[PDB]
DNA sequence: CTTGACAAAAGTGTTAAATTGTGCTATACTGGGAGCCGTCACGGATGC
């Protein structure tokens, strides 16, 4: 099962909004390089690679893991969608 | 109501029913291609035959070997014997059967994949 | 090795030839080898006595005798050169001038006629195909009661299929007799007007019967005369056609007299006599003699049709199931009634080309045209469902397709058709049909198979044998005898038991038409051969036959056709005595044919001085390709100078051991749970059996390409492959070609080809970048043969066919064909089917190294675990049994023959283990070693199990665990004992032919559909899997809505959504917005096509363009 | 771990005048049996040149210096009249179980 | 009575050829080989032309043939679209 | 003893009080000692393991002799032909069930740990119906038309079945 | 960078053979051919 599932499933009111709220998040972080990320350096997602620990480079796992932090607002008609893909742009150019 | 009745046909796009050249060289096409040839060789006949003055015994023999031809571009087997190609008892597949059944366009490649 | 055999019922009679039912047939249908005028009127000379004379009216073309020729190639050349094995074919034909009273005669060629080949096959452009006998409906006349009406009944004719119209004989409700001829339902009393019968006359034979002759009166049709009637019986037949006499006629003559038209057949004729009590002239139901019609059959079938509807004594129903009212149509009946149609078209060719004219110098060769007869005959063994290609997996694959019984085919069943009646086992199967070997799923019951016993006669109705029983005692007289025939005895069962030839047991359990009874000796008639009499080849290979379920004896049989032949293959330590025979009659083997002296053995040919002196050299088949890839080789078995004698073993085929059948391997088993390897059929096997090569198997891949004109350009096939370096090409000759030996793995030419490239200008980023290397672009490109992915081996085998060879008829337009065979040697891996007798099945999911698998004390690793939770619900306890007794020949070093039904039972098992214990541990005691610690723990458990009794010394509870067929078995891995003693012994296991490796495929990307533009389909065409409604159902049922979208549009048909989507992957990004499919496009257009006008809209109901205004004029 | 037979190609072929075709004569080399006198020793080939009629053995081999046969009554093949068998097989020091496809000597 | 029109004189050259294969097989009782048709066929032929003129006569194949026993398999299911990227 | 539902009611009441995550790691717990313990348990399946109770032998001698009372009174004009065949149908019928619960209490008072009792019990595999046919005895067959045979199969799998039996079931 | 110079490479206008399309054969000939029915229940209509 994937880590905190029934803390994932409780923070919303329909099953398929977590997934649409992990996947959109997923996106948002593949699209700036991960980093928009709110996932402290020591809680990054990481990697066993033969040449080394590294980063995750799932951002559905990142996504996940930072619900469960709580630092991600979610909702409907939060904020427009061109204001809130110019402004993210704008704090993190990429 | 009287769309109900044909005076254009539409035709395919080739496309939908391709002749293609296989590998090995032989072409292979679809059914439908046959039923349009059927189609239009009794049409034209029709044609030179009004043009002629034939005798109308001759007209309402061509007339419903038309819209029998018509019948079998839509729906072949649907009234009377299907049309099958020469060499063979496999009735030719028509616009209704390429849609209709297991093996039709909706449950082979559209509700499925 | 010894061989032990157990049983008690002497076989008075041996099996008879297990091919005879495709031999006989076609030899009884050629007439090859009988001289001409001592030909019967039988098979293919039936064929030309009934369509000759063909009188044009005034030249007649008589038809005096035919002969085949030698076949123009052999065997081994046909397969070789995609040749069919034929006979050509020679018909001495005589032209008649009535007029002038000249006859000429010639002989003309017909065409070729395809030949069986000594193991019962044919080889059809160059394959090997079986013709299926057919079973069916006999041909006669049938009464069958109403279901509609109680108390009534309906005659049914049933000509030959496609050889006259079905008669149906009812009385209907009114009163009159109706018959219903070609769905036309008319009154019977009109035909007897015609076929001449008074009112007087039909009141003396049919006015005994209650009333019911008052409905076969019409006073109408009495004041008619026969013509008058025949005028207006042809009205009613054929309403609207003009009613000339001449043209009524002859329509009556060819509905129900016309030998050339209608054809009750010899078995539809002699059911007519037998059930009618009549004599038959000919076959049809009437005969047109002096210009009028006389009656043969109707009068019969209305008399007993009245007497079964009066009830009187003597009358009854037919069951239409019973087995002798189904004949079986082998592949002499199909052929001719094949060769017959083509030679009716051949018939009416010759009267077209008679009506031409030119009589002055017309000769038979002129006139006759055989294409129509040729061409009929290749449909037969090329199209037809009863022309298959052979299952040669092993040579027990062969036999059973050889004796397989279809009830599909033309003039056959379909499964909508086919209701629960037909698939049933039928009370008269016995002895004739298996009960149990059937293909499980939509096909159960309409494919069957042949008893072993069991011989179809001449008129195609299946015989089996019984011994005559008199006064009491049991002769040696031997009646091959029918169902019908069968229903008139009391048949005693072949267990009955006997003292010297009288039956000794008081009660005595017989059948009487198919019922159990329990008989005096004296009320005995008859008895069964064998018990094995009751089922086919496959079932009767299965040992303790008796202790398994009939569904799980289903699989067993059936999956003995599966099993491929291994390098080491082994008889089974457990034998029911059928392995011999099976391998002698497959053909596959080699034997002496005399007493002689072996002069010269090799691996590729045995030569044998036999005592008359000639020297015979018989060349061995090694690594020859089946058809379903296995390697089928013979290995000699004699050396130089040793005496064999007549019928003696030379040289083993495949899947054999010397002369025993060898499907499998005798492995060591222990029937225990291990760590969930075991899960749901799961099988663990040992490393120790890839280490001595058990399980190791042989199988080719051949691989075809063709070089062909080219408007643009002939291929070549060449070692100058453009664009590839020297490791790619490494492996080639100097003709284009791999070399023999080399190594191929996924990726590498099999052989090089190079194609002219269609003229079209290069995109011009091709154009830059071909100026900037300073490379002219060639003419021809790669399109090389390679190894296909998951496949390879090594290169045996290159077979170069060109154009102009000798035989080798090649389609227009191709210069060369080049065949590459390509052999692997395949060990058991993970994912690998294995199989038992019983019907135990299942993958291997783990393979164990030698240490880790359970051990004897003795330290003998098992090299099969199998789970025991596959047993109960299973219900096949012929594999405990098989079990217990290969654990005692296991240390007696011997092997068994225990015949089914009668064979080894418990107490005799039993005792064989008593004697294997004395050497599985009087040797341990010689040695100077005692009992186990662990050994006494296990016991300490046993008897707390009530495994043994208390209060004995351990080595008599050892035993007594011995002759349960259970071990104390020692964990390799802890080196602790199981808890429990484990059932281990030595079980026969087969290596069947659905291996992981030719079933495992993957695909990202690949070829599309020409219209749909959606993946193909299959592993052989790189195709992707197919993604059906019920999946689409899961992923609704699971809001998986973009999930379902990708299958949809991504990953199928949206051509710009795939193209982006791979795009967008290879460059790390995520893959776009889908777009509509391509198949909805299709949709729209096609319901264009049926002039509906379909749009799609928008929210304010506004057109929106699908097509990107590619179709918007 | 490797044998090489004159005129052989491949193991999937008969060789005239033997009786055992190519993959039996490696299953009957599969049961020798080798020691190595030296533990230096890591590769050795043994060389067999037998003609027709006879029956080959392990015993057949060429002597090697300091290798031994340990069953030279293992029947290797079966040679008739006019049959020759030229081998040059390859004994290996190792551990465990190697199928042919892993090492490809 | 083509699906792909072929013109009357090469209609009958084709009818011509056919008429000779099999008046030649009743003569040799075998399928007559390209050179034995070309040396009956008469000046001005060989096996090369009758090659060709037998590639010409063949006719096109259904994507509608069914293969198997069931009628859910055919032609059109394995030809790969070779004109789309 | 913990079977198929005590189990499965396990399964359940983790989900509600633990939820998935904690329930697929108890799941794999249960997977893992399962299987490590069915192969030390030292379960088999020997052809002595089908035991046969004794009372099949006295059912069989007592089913016989109301067979012949039956038949006695289908002579003596006492019952139909109807009424004999089904005379005979509920005297098998009764006799099969009491094989069987002979079969289970065999089993029950003297092979608890007997492998196909302990399958049955625990529900790994087989129902009392296929354990009869193995240990007692496969009873009534049907005709293809749907009629049972007067006589039915009297032999387990154990025992092995005659050839007309096997041909009848 | 222009400006000549070249030999193709390409376009183009004839002319020929090869290919393709069309008409025409005059004793008399005048209504076809293959099938040929072992499943079942279900609507729905279509008339007695
Ligand atoms: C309780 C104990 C931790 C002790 C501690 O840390 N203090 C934990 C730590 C590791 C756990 C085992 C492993 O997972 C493998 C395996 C997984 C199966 O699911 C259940 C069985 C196994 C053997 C487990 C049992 C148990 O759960 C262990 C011993």
């Amino acid at each position: 099962a994937e880590p905190g599932i029934d803390k994932l499933f409780g923070m919303v009111d329909s099953k398929y909004r977590l997934t649409v709220v992990v996947a959109k998040r997923a996106q948002q972080l593949l699209r700036h390089g991960f980093k928009n990320t709110v996932l402290e350096p020591e809680e990054r997602p990481k990697m066993q690679t033969l040449e080394g620990l590294f980063d995750d480079p799932n951002a559905v796992t990142w996504a996940m893991k930072e619900l469960l932090t709580g630092r991600l607002v979610f909702g409907e008609n939060l904020v427009p969608e061109d204001r809130l893909q110019k402004e993210m742009e704008r704090l993190y150019p990429v | 109501p009287e769309w109900m009745i044909l005076e254009a046909v539409p035709v395919l796009p080739p496309d939908l029913r391709p002749m293609v050249q296989v590998d090995g060289g032989r072409f292979a096409t679809s059914d439908l291609n046959d039923l349009y040839r059927r189609l239009i060789n009794r049409n034209n006949r029709l044609k030179k035959l009004l043009a002629q003055g034939a005798p109308e015994i001759i007209i309402r023999n061509e007339k419903r070997m038309l819209q029998e031809a018509v019948d079998a571009l839509l729906d072949n087997g649907r009234r009377g014997a299907p049309v099958t190609n020469p060499g063979s008892d496999r009735p030719l597949r028509s616009l209704t059967d390429i849609l209709s059944g297991k093996q039709g366009r909706f449950r082979q490649n559209l509700l499925g994949k | 090795m010894e061989i032990k055999r157990f049983g008690r019922i002497r076989e008075v009679i041996p099996l008879p030839p297990l091919t005879e039912i495709q031999v006989e047939s076609y030899r009884r249908a050629l007439q090859a080898d009988v001289p001409p005028e001592k030909r019967e009127n039988v098979g293919i000379q039936a064929a030309f006595r009934e369509t000759f004379p063909i009188e044009e009216e005034g030249l007649v073309l008589d038809f005096l005798e035919y002969r085949l020729g030698e076949p123009p190639f052999p065997q081994d050349e046909c397969r070789e050169k995609d040749l069919t094995y034929q006979a050509p074919l020679y018909a001495r034909l005589q032209l008649i001038h009535k007029d002038t009273g000249l006859i000429k005669e010639d002989e003309v060629f017909l065409g070729h006629i395809p030949l069986m080949t000594e193991d019962g096959s044919f080889i059809i452009n160059g394959a090997d195909r079986v013709i299926v006998s057919q079973i069916h409906r006999s041909p006669g006349v049938y009464f069958t009661p109403d279901p509609a009406r109680p108390g009534r009944y309906i005659a049914s004719i049933i000509p030959l299929p496609k050889r006259g119209p079905w008669i149906d004989l009812e009385v209907e409700p009114n009163g009159v007799v109706s018959m219903k001829v070609n769905k036309r339902k008319f009154p019977l009393v009109l035909l007897l007007r015609v076929l001449g019968y008074d009112q007087e006359t039909l009141a003396r034979e049919l006015g005994a019967y209650g009333e019911l002759v008052q409905g076969l009166m019409d006073e109408s049709v009495f004041a008619m005369r026969p013509e008058e009637a025949l005028i207006r019986l042809f009205t009613l037949l054929r309403p609207g056609d003009p009613p000339k006499r001449d043209k009524a006629v002859a329509y009556v003559y060819g509905l129900i007299a016309d030998p050339r038209r209608y054809d009750l057949g010899e078995a539809g004729r002699y059911k007519a006599e037998e059930k009618l009590g009549i004599r038959l002239s000919g076959r049809t139901l009437a005969r047109f003699e002096d210009g009028e019609f006389k009656d043969e059959v109707f009068l019969p079938t209305l008399r007993y049709l009245f007497a079964l509807t009066a009830g009187v004594p003597g009358h009854e129903v037919d069951d239409i199931d019973h087995l002798g009212n189904r004949r079986i149509r082998t592949v002499g009946e199909l052929m001719t009634d094949q060769f017959r149609v083509g030679l009716a078209r051949l018939a009416r060719g010759v009267r077209e080309r008679m009506l031409m004219g030119s009589e002055d110098s017309l000769t038979p060769a002129k006139l006759v045209n055989s294409r129509p007869l040729e061409a009929a005959i290749r449909e037969f063994f090329s199209r037809s469902q009863l022309s298959q290609f052979k299952d040669e997996t092993n040579p027990l694959s062969s036999l059973r397709h050889k004796r397989r019984i279809s009830a599909l085919g033309p003039g056959g069943l379909t499964r909508e058709r086919a209701g629960f009646d037909v698939r049933d086992v039928h009370r008269t199967h016995y002895g004739r049909i298996c009960p149990v070997e059937t293909p499980e799923g939509a096909n159960i019951g309409l494919i069957t198979s042949l008893a072993a016993y069991a011989r179809v006669d001449e008129l195609g109705f299946i015989r089996t044998p019984y011994r005559r029983v008199v006064g009491g005692v049991v002769t040696d007289e031997v009646v091959y005898m029918t169902a019908t025939e069968e229903d008139r005895y009391t048949i005693a069962q072949a267990n009955t038991p006997l003292e010297g030839n009288r039956i000794a047991a008081e009660r005595v359990v017989a059948r009487r038409k198919g019922e159990p009874v329990i008989v005096s000796p004296e009320e005995v008639e008859f008895m069964d051969v064998s018990p094995k009499q009751v089922f086919s080849v496959n079932t009767n290979l299965i040992p303790f036959l008796e202790h398994d379920d009939a569904n799980r004896a289903l699989m067993g049989s059936n999956m003995q056709t599966q099993a491929v032949p291994l390098i080491r293959a082994q008889a089974p330590v457990v034998m029911t005595g059928l392995e011999e025979r099976v391998v002698r009659d497959s053909l596959a083997a080699l034997y002496a044919e005399e007493d002689g002296e072996v002069a010269k053995v090799d691996g590729n040919r045995i030569v044998v001085r036999y005592e008359d002196g000639r020297l015979v050299e018989y060349p061995l088949r090694r690594f020859y390709r089946s058809n379903q890839g296995t390697a089928l080789d013979q290995r000699p078995r004699v050396v130089v100078g040793q005496r064999v004698r007549k019928g003696d073993l030379l040289a083993d085929g495949p899947a054999s051991e010397n002369g025993f059948l060898a499907l499998g391997q005798n492995v060591l088993v222990a029937i225990m749970p291990f760590d969930g390897y075991n899960f749901e059929d799961a099988i663990v096997i040992s490393e120790e059996l890839l280490k001595r090569d058990f399980y190791t198997s042989i199988h080719i891949e051949r691989y075809e390409i063709e070089a062909r004109d080219t408007k643009l350009g002939p291929e070549r096939i060449t070692r100058d492959i453009p664009h590839l370096s020297e490791a790619a090409l490494r492996d080639l000759d100097e003709e284009g070609v791999v070399r023999i030996g080399a190594e191929v793995k996924p990726g590498d030419i099999l052989v090089g080809r190079t194609s002219f490239k269609g003229e079209s200008e290069p995109t011009p980023e091709e154009r830059l970048l071909r100026s900037i290397f300073g490379e002219k672009a060639r003419d021809v490109k790669d399109t090389s043969l390679r190894v296909p992915p998951g496949e390879g081996g090594i290169v045996v085998r290159t077979v170069r066919l060109r154009r102009g060879d000798p035989g080798v008829e090649l389609k227009p337009g191709v210069r060369e064909v080049v065949r590459v065979y390509v052999a692997q040697k395949r060990k058991l891996q993970v994912g690998d089917k294995l199989a038992n007798r019983h019907g135990n099945k299942g993958v291997v999911a783990k393979i164990l190294p030698v240490e880790d698998m359970p051990h004897l004390p003795d330290g003998t690793p098992v090299d099969v675990i199998l789970n025991p939770l596959g047993v109960p619900s299973r219900m096949n306890l012929g594999q405990i049994l098989e079990t217990h007794l290969g654990l005692a020949g296991y240390f007696l070093g011997q092997r068994y023959i225990s015949p089914i039904f009668d064979g080894a039972k418990e107490p005799e098992i039993k005792e064989l283990l008593a004697q294997a214990f004395e050497v599985y541990f009087g040797k341990r005691k010689g040695e100077g070693f005692g009992v186990d610690k662990r050994e006494v723990e296990v016991l300490r458990r046993a008897e707390k199990l009530g495994l043994v009794t208390p209060g004995k010394t351990p080595e008599e509870q050892l035993k007594e665990l011995f002759l349960q067929g259970k071990v104390v078995l020692y964990d390799g891995r802890t080196g602790e004992p199981i808890e429990g003693p484990i059932v281990v012994g030595q079980m026969f296991i087969m290596k069947l032919y659905h291996m992981v490796e030719d079933k495992m495929h993957a695909r990202s990307t690949g070829p599309y559909s020409l219209i749909t533009q959606q993946p193909l389909g299959g592993k052989a065409q790189f195709g992707g899997q197919r993604f059906g409604e019920m999946e689409v159902w899961a992923l609704e049922a699971y809001g998986a809505a973009h999930t379902l979208q990708e299958m949809l549009t991504l990953k199928s048909d949206d051509i710009e959504g795939r193209n982006a989507a791979y795009e967008a992957i290879i460059k790390g990004e995520d893959v776009p917005e889908p777009s509509v499919p391509e198949s909805f496009r299709v949709l729209v257009k096609e319901l264009q096509a049926l002039a509906l006008d379909v749009q799609t809209l928008d929210e304010k109901d506004n057109p929106v363009d699908i097509f990107e205004g590619l179709a918007s004029k | 771990t490797s044998v090489y037979i004159e005129d052989v190609l491949h193991e999937f072929s008969t060789i005239p005048g033997v009786k055992e075709d190519v993959v039996e004569i490696i299953l009957n080399l599969k049961e020798l049996v080798v020691r190595f006198l030296n533990p230096s020793l890591q590769t050795v080939t043994l060389l067999l040149k037998a003609e027709g009629p006879k029956e080959v053995k392990a015993r057949d081999f060429l002597p090697v210096a300091d290798v031994e046969i340990m069953n030279p009554d293992l029947h290797i093949a079966t040679l008739e009249e006019g049959g020759r068998l030229n081998m040059e097989v390859r004994v290996d020091r190792g551990v465990g179980y190697v199928p042919a496809e892993k090492h490809g000597i | 009575a083509r699906t792909i029109r072929i013109p009357v004189h090469m209609v009958e050259t084709i009818n011509k050829l056919s008429r000779t294969a099999r008046q030649l097989q009743q003569e040799l009782g075998r399928e007559p080989t390209y050179e034995e048709i070309a040396e009956a066929m008469g000046p001005g032929w060989d096996a090369k032309r009758v090659e060709e003129t037998l590639k010409i006569a063949q006719e096109p194949v259904s994507l509608e043939t069914p293969i198997g026993d069931e009628k859910d398999s055919f032609y059109g299911d394995f030809i790969p679209d070779e004109h789309l990227p | 003893p913990q079977e198929k539902n005590s189990l499965k009611d396990l399964v359940y009441q983790a989900f509600l009080r633990l939820g998935m995550e904690k329930t697929a790691r108890l799941l794999d717990a249960l997977k893992y000692y399962g299987f490590t313990f069915s192969t030390t348990s030292g379960i088999t399946i020997g052809i002595d393991d089908a035991v046969i109770p004794e009372e099949k032998k006295q059912y069989l001698e007592e089913a016989d002799r109301k067979l012949l009372q039956i038949e006695q009174a289908y002579e003596m004009g006492f019952l139909t032909d109807r009424e004999r065949y089904d005379q005979i149908l509920q005297l098998w019928t009764e006799t099969t069930e009491k094989v069987t619960q002979a079969v289970f209490k065999n089993f029950e008072e003297n092979y608890p740990f007997n492998p196909l009792y302990v399958m049955a019990q625990s529900g790994a595999r087989g129902n009392p119906q296929q354990i009869r046919q193995l240990c007692g005895l496969r009873g009534l067959m049907q005709k293809p038309s749907g009629e049972t045979f007067e006589v039915p199969v009297r032999s387990s799998f154990r025992e092995g079945l005659t050839v007309l039996e096997y041909f009848i079931s």
